[PDB]
């Protein structure tokens, strides 16, 4: 009943490179050099990417043709800490990458995966998000969180009291490198009623409460 | 090296519907060497079948496999509620150990036409060098919708981003929301700002739009 973890989120910047870990939790793994391990990517929109895997005993790695040279699988036996090292970073790969091994020492069916670590490239900077409202025209409105960097931010409305209608959207990549998200509600067209949604980006300690009026 | 294509697409059944998914390998492949996963939103990926139809551990009875040759296939005797996610096929016969593009098992339910909503820029955005002119498709299925920016009768492209919300747990629908964005300069050149939204659940196209100076 082996559970992998996964370091944490990365930003990083275009030409840079990450390396990413995969531990075992509990004393549920055994022998870290002795299984096989693979990383698999999976970038927004898409379906799963093998990437390459390293065999348990004698380590020898095998990429797939789209990183040769720009990836390094390894392992720590002594530590007990698998590492998957990404370089010459671009902006396509950002993405969920995922820690995955099997049951012996060759490449097999993937039976234990991490929660996976995400990985962000930008050239942007922490940036705390512009609030501008969606004012009404049933009736629908909503906040726009428009240009701020990294994700994520939470949106609430009149302080978590309204929750009712509410969509809050995923948040977008523009050109800019920046991250532009959306958060409406639907209400009754006969309200006299105040709406104001707070948006909270922890990066940057911006804590934003901007009313709609029509 | 093989290739792995997963059909459908997109699997749109009911609650407690047989679910039936398909793997095809580029070329002839051993049962063995073919593996099923599942990814449930916002988790790690899970192996429901190694070998081709061997169920792994704690992997309930519900779930099967089968095929021979280039042809694969994932069986969900009845659909459970958590049932619905995304289901790749995986070949780790010989390298690269490649992956289908996934098929995703959505709740199929009666058509929804959208909710068309039209929000223009803020006046304070506007005070900024920048314009958002936001449009919203709320509560409609299936999720597939065509949202048409029209700038004067303008067929705008590559200055919107449009984000969907997942299908919503209670009444299984889909939102959207799509987002033109400008400069003051060129936003205050033109009159007319529409929202061309065409979904099967419509008679016709549905259309909202503003003036500049409404």
């Amino acid at each position: 009943q082996v559970q992998l973890v996964q370091s944490g989120a990365e930003v990083k910047k275009p030409g840079s490179s990450v390396k990413v870990s995969c531990r075992a939790s509990g004393g549920t793994g055994g022998t870290f050099s002795a299984y096989a391990f693979t990383w698999v990517r999976q970038a927004p929109g898409q379906g799963l990417e093998w990437m390459g895997g390293i065999t348990g005993m004698f380590g020898t790695a095998n990429y797939a043709q789209k990183f040769q040279g720009r990836v390094t699988i390894t392992a720590d036996e002594l530590t007990s800490t698998a590492y998957m090292e990404l370089s010459s970073l671009t902006s396509e790969d950002t993405a969920l990458y995922y820690c995955a091994r099997g049951l012996y020492y060759y490449e097999s069916s993937l039976d234990y995966w991490g929660q996976g670590t995400l990985v962000t490239v930008s050239s942007a900077s922490t940036k705390g998000p512009s609030v501008f409202p969606l004012a009404p025209s049933t009736a629908a409105l909503g906040c726009l969180v428009k240009d701020y960097f990294p994700e994520p931010v939470t949106v609430s409305w009149n302080s978590g009291a309204l929750t009712s209608g509410v969509h809050t959207f995923p948040a977008v990549l523009q050109s800019s490198g920046l991250y532009s998200l959306s958060s409406v509600v639907t209400v009754p067209s006969s309200s006299t009623q105040t709406y104001i949604c707070n948006v909270n980006h922890k990066p940057s300690n911006t804590k934003v409460d901007k009313r709609v009026e029509p | 090296e093989i290739v792995l294509t997963q059909s459908p697409g997109t699997l749109s059944l009911s609650p407690g519907e047989r679910a039936t998914l398909s793997c095809r390998a580029s070329q002839s492949l051993s049962s063995k060497y073919l593996a099923w996963y599942q990814q449930k939103p916002g988790q790690a990926p899970r192996l429901l079948i190694y070998g081709a139809s061997s169920r792994a551990t704690g992997i309930p009875d519900r779930f099967s496999g089968s095929g021979s040759g280039t042809d694969f296939t994932l069986t969900i005797s009845r659909l459970e509620p958590e049932d619905f996610a995304v289901y790749s096929c995986q070949q780790y016969d010989g390298v690269p150990r490649t992956f289908g593009q996934g098929t995703t098992v959505e709740i199929k339910r009666t058509v929804a036409a959208p909710s068309v909503f039209i929000f223009p820029p803020s006046d304070e955005q506007l005070k900024s060098g920048t314009a958002s002119v936001v449009c919203l498709l709320n509560n409609f299925y299936p999720r597939e919708a065509k949202v048409q920016w029209k700038v004067d009768n303008a067929l705008q492209s590559g200055n919107s981003q449009e984000s969907v919300t997942e299908q919503d747990s209670k009444d299984s629908t889909y939102s959207l929301s799509s987002t033109l964005t400008l400069s003051k300069a060129d936003y205050e050149k033109h009159k007319v700002y529409a929202c061309e939204v065409t979904h099967q659940g419509l008679s016709s196209p549905v259309t909202k739009s503003f003036n500049r100076g409404e």
